[PDB]
């Protein structure tokens, strides 16, 4: 279950741009001060291989 | 006395950071997670 993409961001990645931030924060916009819950959706993610 | 630059966003261990120093033209670089002194300089 440990191969992991950050399903969402704040803005897309430059090229090349490495990007090893943690923070739960949103997959969108509701105010949600680092806790997960509905919108607050951690964007790093992982597959069930 | 000037000795080189730090690069990033939030400067302090948040982020990865661009560290440049410098010995007039030996120059001394490396881009970790670094957490410095928080008030900058060359710890002589
Ligand atoms: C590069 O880092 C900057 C912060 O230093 C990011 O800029 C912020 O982006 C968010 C939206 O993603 C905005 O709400 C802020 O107002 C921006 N701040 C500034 C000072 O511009 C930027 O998103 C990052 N760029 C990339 C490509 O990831
Ligand atoms: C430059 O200074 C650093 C310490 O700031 C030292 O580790 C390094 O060996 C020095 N290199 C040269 C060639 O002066």
């Amino acid at each position: 279950y440990n191969y992991r993409y950050r399903l969402f961001r704040k803005s897309n990645l430059k090229p090349f741009e490495r990007d090893i931030s943690t923070e739960i924060y949103q997959a969108g916009s509701k105010p949600c001060n680092g806790v997960e819950g509905f919108n607050c959706y951690f964007p790093l993610q992982s597959y069930g291989f | 006395i000037i000795r080189g630059w730090i690069f990033g966003t939030t400067l302090d261990s948040k982020t990865q950071s661009l560290l440049i120093v410098n010995n007039a033209t030996n120059v001394v670089i490396k881009v970790c997670e670094f957490q410095f002194c928080n008030d900058p300089f060359l710890d002589v």
